[PDB]
């Protein structure tokens, strides 16, 4: 059921929070059972999207699984 | 397992969690993984009243009676 | 799969965020599933807040292995 | 299993180790294990400040979970070997 | 001998546990498992070493223990 | 890599919190859980315990003195 | 006549659940699904930070909340 989610949102635009508070908004390229995440066209913000843009990665972004607190669609 | 949680069903237990949380509740249910089902759960952080809560066993640090 | 799209940029310049306001830029030599890394020709930036003010320190190294458990993020600079 | 393999080829080579708690230690890599624990022979001080409270100690065991960095020389390592080996490794 | 074997045979002794949060637990060991989870009877827990709650039984996760002071009696017992 | 060569010898232990110990190493397992005897605080030179069991999660470094 | 925790979580499906991390932060939403590791799917989550508490965000759609950090679950918020 959580796996059905993982394949249900691939290609969609998601927010991925990490432990620290930092939040990444991008398009979900790929996901793995260890919660490792790949995003494209990602931006980082702290806590909320409405806060100041801290970075815009034109390149693909690999987020480590041990660190992710959620993945959420918009 | 080394702790027989059956003798604690319907008694009030004290459960300290990882990250410094305290929870006193009435023990309704348990599993082999130390997941608990507490009733009249009060989380001490000074006082907060949740009701029928499921405690995760992976983050449980200590467990005493009350 | 996100761990395969990391092979994609082996021998390519990478940017790595770590726990504690540390940043690394290096050329990707090796990794595993633990995120453990080896970088060559790398420079590590440390952002410290002492005496209520912000400074950033640097450290250069020709070859470095990075325990993967502090790794938070990997991209390209 | 890959970084275990990496660290085995480094035996007898001087390395610097940076531990999470800001301790830095120079030594000859004598031994490596599956957890990436390290045994360092002929211990020496790289930094004045970071270096901890030792002295007679010349042989140490370092817990792998506590290392942040292992600083190497580019001549200790064949890059293409590393790359083709990472390419080979499977992550699933 | 191994720490775990040592513990398994200290069953019935008194011992003092320091937890990762600073709390100290004096009690008599009643059970150990392979992950060093304990159960002790005749318990007194302290908020810190400075020192006081008395408890009948306590269960302690092993991942939460910094160290366990054993009774000097240990080696022969 | 093994702590075998250290058995029964005196050791310096640096904990992850930067705290320091001196002790005789008597037992150890695969997770680095130590069994120690005659432990002291390196900095403090204060006698801690005649026998003590120390979790591996706590250890950062063990040195052969 | 045993009451199993995962059965309690199973019953709160399609209801409102409060999910409390081990940090201050909390998530209130409609419990869509969960797995054996207690990873959790929420629908339209309100994300909070706790003490005056500031509400971090209002999610729309579906969230997968890592059960790695979850300390408590409250059925029906």
């Amino acid at each position: 059921v959580t796996t059905e989610f993982l394949s249900d949102i691939i290609g969609k635009t998601v927010n991925v929070k990490l432990a620290s508070g930092l939040l990444y908004s991008g398009r979900l390229e790929s996901i793995d059972g260890f919660m490792n995440v790949a995003l494209s066209s990602a931006t980082e913000h702290y806590e909320s999207n409405n806060n100041k843009l801290l970075n815009k990665f034109n390149s693909d972004v690999f987020l480590r699984g041990t660190q992710v607190m959620y993945i959420s669609e918009q | 397992a080394i702790l027989d949680l059956a003798k604690y069903k319907d008694s009030k237990i004290r459960v300290k969690l990882m990250g410094g949380k305290l929870v006193i509740g009435v023990l309704k249910g348990y599993d082999q993984l130390m997941n608990l089902v507490l009733d009249d759960t009060v989380e001490y952080m000074n006082a907060r009243k949740l009701g029928l809560t499921v405690i995760r066993g992976t983050i449980l640090v200590s467990l005493s009676s009350a | 799969t996100p761990l395969d799209l990391l092979k994609l940029n082996l021998d390519e310049r990478v940017y790595i965020k770590l726990r504690g306001a540390r940043t690394l830029v290096g050329t990707l030599q090796a990794f595993d599933s633990h995120c453990n890394i080896v970088l060559s020709d790398a420079v590590e930036t440390i952002y410290q807040l002492n005496n209520e003010e912000l400074s950033e320190s640097e450290r250069r190294c020709e070859m470095v292995f990075i325990r993967g458990d502090t790794v938070t993020l990997i991209s390209t600079p | 299993m890959l970084f275990f393999s990496f660290f085995k080829t480094l035996v007898d080579q001087e390395v610097v180790v940076e531990l999470k708690n800001d301790i830095e230690i120079k030594g000859t890599l004598q031994s490596v294990d599956q957890f990436l624990n390290l045994k360092l022979d002929n211990i020496s001080c790289t930094d004045e400040k970071k270096y901890p409270h030792l002295g007679s100690v010349r042989n140490i065991f370092i817990r792998g979970s506590t290392v942040r960095y292992v600083y190497l020389n580019k001549n200790m390592v064949d890059t293409n070997l590393l790359q083709d080996a990472t390419r080979r490794e499977v992550m699933t | 001998m191994l720490p775990l074997y040592l513990l398994t045979n200290a069953k019935g002794q008194q011992m003092q546990i320091e937890l990762k949060n600073g709390e100290i637990i004096q009690g008599i060991l009643t059970n150990v498992d392979n992950w060093m989870n304990l159960t002790l009877s005749n318990v007194t827990e302290y908020s810190e070493e400075s020192a006081a709650v008395k408890l009948n039984e306590i269960y302690i996760r092993g991942t939460f223990i910094k160290f366990i002071k054993l009774q000097d009696n240990i080696i022969d017992k | 890599a093994t702590l075998k060569d250290y058995l029964n010898k005196r050791v310096v232990i640096i904990k992850v919190d930067g705290e320091c110990l001196i002790a005789s190493l008597n037992g150890f397992d695969k997770n680095t859980n130590l069994f120690i005897t005659n432990v002291f605080n390196r900095i403090s030179k204060e006698f801690i315990c005649k026998a003590q069991l120390l979790r591996g999660s706590e250890i950062a470094l063990v040195g052969l003195i | 006549p045993e009451i199993l925790p995962l059965e309690v979580i199973d019953k709160t499906i399609n209801q409102k659940v409060l999910i409390v991390l081990q940090s201050n932060r909390e998530f209130e939403g409609t419990l869509v699904g969960f797995d054996d590791f207690v990873n959790v799917i929420l629908e339209d989550a309100v994300e909070w930070l706790i003490d005056r508490n500031e509400k971090v965000m209002q999610h729309h759609g579906r969230m997968l909340l890592s059960g790695n950090n979850i300390a408590i679950l409250v059925p029906g918020g």
